[PDB]
């Protein structure tokens, strides 16, 4: 897939949930978790734009009352070529 | 009831599905902040050509940027554990000496401590 | 004012407590001449061509009007031979 | 057991309590101790889903006061395939 | 081209929204992404100065609500040859 | 000489009138003018991004109050690849 | 994909801008632009369905404010066969 | 010793202080320093009840009132085997 | 050239801005970025006395704007030989 | 040279002034620079305790109002061989 | 499995009635019934966390109307080595 | 290991809950589970006084609400010699 | 067991009442009786660091009511051996 | 060394305190503990000045809230050789 979902919390118990959540919504791959520092945990995942929807909506919902919470939820269609070498490609 | 480790925790745990022309030509320092801080500031006035874009012109950043794709903003707990956030601790009382002698016992210098907290 | 070389640090535990924490240096006219020891306000590494003041000037370079010193470097020598 | 147990505390004191608990309250195996960054670790447990409520909810009324304190307690009896290849498989 | 374009973002995913939206909204190129610490992630592009200042508003208008948000944003028309050492070549 | 700078007018007087003035105002080429139909006229122009914004800001200014006025004043830094395709590329 | 999505607008300039944003947002191609007459300009798009609707969604936003606006924002998600003789197939 | 003692702080100053505190109040080892992230530190000593007892209230009163402070002091007479794979076994 | 000049900042947009605004002001050789941990960046160049001084200067006060702002612009006249370890000899 | 003094402070910029300050004060060798994280950086030295004592005093002024400021200044004229583990040996 | 699961009752109908609930409710195992005393009487199950919580709950219900009644219920996830030599193996 | 700490309760469940409990929290070995008559249950454990002390307040704690009760909670960190010819030795 | 307890107190009869009371709690040898001058007697205990500090626990008690008073009550867990010296070896 | 170090307390157990604190807070050696009478213990030690300087605060420090309490801390950093024939030469 190239749609990119993303869900920040502010942990990694809440990312950990918002991970699970968004696999077992839709038909999505967990490319990457990204420990942004400063307390910060990044979950990202990939596939096509109807199943990122449902993914990023589940994750949403299931972390915003785990933990110190949700910091973000986003989705990007297709992201551009040149943010493609910024992103994972397997789950690290 | 049923005492036991599932009786410990009440209301700490989750995911339990459990059944049941102005003066200056640049405006002052102070005055604003420039949305793009180095080499686009627009505090300075530059008439003529200007790469600036008025209100009728509308495209690339502004709306159509921000626009074009969805984003769920959440109200997260944050706290920020860092030294500076840590400037202001409560921090008990200053160790002070009571000692005599010539021992260069100066307490106008920043906090000295020795071992076990002693001031020095 | 005196043109003076840094040559090694000087330590003095049990100096009077109204010398504050100023380091001391010890500060020669010329390597072999007699040494003396300057109150540092400046950060000065060994072997610096330092510049030092004297007399009540001393005191207000230390950092205080009331402080101890006789000499007190307050500048570094950009190039000295 | 599959079932997952997650502690986040804030410091590594409560995080060791935590784990003391849990791993003294039901049969949990300590899988992973994570350094989420700015002060959030997170001790991860794996068991059978009856064992890790157990663990847990030890786990959280033990540290709750201990140190800076507790951030979150989750319990996800069956994590997605997915979510595997972001989990530690044992501590280190 | 030589001007630089930087946006700081607490957190990745305003960082990777704005990533997009510059390289998308005009014709720069994204050298890299820094892990700052404690939250700040920032997005650096290359490109002309007219391109790269077009491209740091609208990347500026589009993290400017996305998570936490944005810290700064920058261009640098020319670029000593000094602080080249500085900047990522290429996103690693 | 990517940008784009489209002014769409009602008339044909305005359009001339903008695309003189935009041609005047920075170095940007007029890559076409159009008929819409139905009394619309859109001069499109390409160049640098600092030169289309200068440009399309010009001719804006001199087209507003010409005939039965300006319709829209548009700036696009870089339009996708497919978009070039529906693009005129000689005024002719 | 095979799923249709057409934006239509009052003049060549939101199209342009309709045409720019639906290809930036999603995965979808750009087969044409149509001059109906009377001011009129629809502008089309192919791909899967969710990829479309992402597309459609920002096109819509994008030229809704952009000169004398949007007319019409229409998915298809599955065309006839007999439709596809009347759907330009390439762009000019 | 098998008994764990624990002194977490806020900076690496006041932990050394607290080690050194620790260590001469009472015949435990200082078995690790942990730099927990956001600013904490914790120092681990192994002993017996009554000595780790002794050395973390030296400990703690020994770091009180070095540097930003003391976050939180902890005896744990019985570590489970498993805990003790989170433990650092010998000072680095 | 043995004199220091550091200037640290809450970000790498103002560190950056500081390292162009040093250098390009004076006759001063970058020798390193860093990334002290929870958001500070400091940059260190080293050069003669007087080009050092005015580098720190036009760095202060070029990055005083920009994102976070100034933590500290400070000029070591002379660096003793043992502080000359914990620096970096050259940018990373 | 068995007499440890540590300075904490918040940044780098603190700390390699008060690195300077101690070791031109006194026969002190700088044994450490540890960015204890958060922003936390810590200087050790090492000497005779007369020597460490008027090293720490003079680097506790240096780097008071430098940056944010300073957290701790302390000495152990005599440090148990246990915490010797822990600390650093060689600066870099 | 280890976790021990025990029902305290006033006469010994009641505690054969709660031996007799609990095995049929969940895999677990009767292993004792011991006289306390002043009409006291206990039976204790061992079996997997999750079945006891099962079991316990079916006899505490099945005993409560019996007789004088149902005093204690009580699930232990872990018991510790040495608290089994105290506890029944077989009933007798 | 001579310090005793002895805890009754009525009925056998809170007293299998305290030896649990007392045992867990430090190192104290279970000498004797005696029962009194009449419903009053004691166990008795010993060990060195610093574990004692946190065995019996871990039994006071968790047997204090199992069942009827917790009756007493008593330490003596040495017994004359005479007593001791009344105190089990090993738990029948 | 090697702690070192001490009960200072004003007049021989509370130190006597004093040694009787430590001596009797816990497992501590009585070490010696030391007449200080102008009324102040100090008796001290050696033994395990838990058992001397139930011992000066208990004797402080005992001895404050009797006689003048009590002055001090302290624990040494690991006495230095520079100490050593000036302690009582053995009781005359 | 020849630098001495006294504190003189009001009674026996606050001098043995600050003994014990003086002699393994630096390298100083006890060379004395004289009863003066009236209840005043004085603790004398014999070291250099810089080690007498932080074992006197040490010390200092210690018994300061020990007993009845600190009477007197005093560094004589060099000592005439007219009063060596007073100061103790070794404890008793």
């Amino acid at each position: 897939g190239i749609a990119l979902g993303m869900i920040e919390t502010r942990g990694l118990v809440p990312a950990i949930e918002a991970a699970d959540a968004m696999t077992k919504a839709a038909e999505v791959r967990l490319v990457g978790r990204q420990f942004v520092g400063g307390g910060y945990v990044t979950v990202l995942v990939r596939g096509e734009t109807g199943a990122v929807n449902a993914a990023v909506r589940a994750g949403a919902d299931a972390c915003e009352r785990v933990g110190d919470g949700l910091v973000a939820a986003h989705i990007i269609a297709r992201v551009h070529s040149e943010v493609e070498n910024i992103l994972p490609k397997a789950p690290q | 009831r049923i005492t036991g480790p599932g009786m410990l925790a009440t209301g700490l745990i989750t995911g339990t599905p459990e059944f049941r022309k102005p003066e200056l030509v640049c405006a002052p320092r102070s005055d604003q902040m420039d949305r793009v801080s180095g080499e686009g500031k627009e505090r300075c006035h530059i008439t003529g050509d200007d790469w600036s874009v008025n209100k009728h012109i509308t495209g690339t950043a502004g709306q159509w940027a921000s626009g074009r794709n969805p984003s769920m903003r959440g109200n997260a707990r944050v706290v920020e554990t860092s030294a500076f956030a840590n400037r202001n601790v409560p921090k008990p009382e200053k160790p002070g000496s009571k000692i005599t002698g010539s021992s260069g016992n100066d307490t106008q210098g920043s906090l000295i401590t020795y071992s076990g907290g002693a001031r020095g | 004012m005196k043109i003076m070389q840094v040559e090694k640090t000087l330590v003095s535990t049990n100096r009077i407590a109204d010398m504050g924490h100023k380091p001391l240096l010890v500060v020669w006219e010329k390597p072999g001449a007699p040494r003396q020891v300057a109150v540092d306000a400046i950060g000065c590494i060994p072997g610096d061509w330092v510049l030092c003041v004297g007399s009540s000037a001393a005191r207000e370079a230390a950092g205080s009007k009331s402080y101890p010193s006789d000499l007190t470097i307050i500048g570094i020598i950009d190039q000295w031979n």
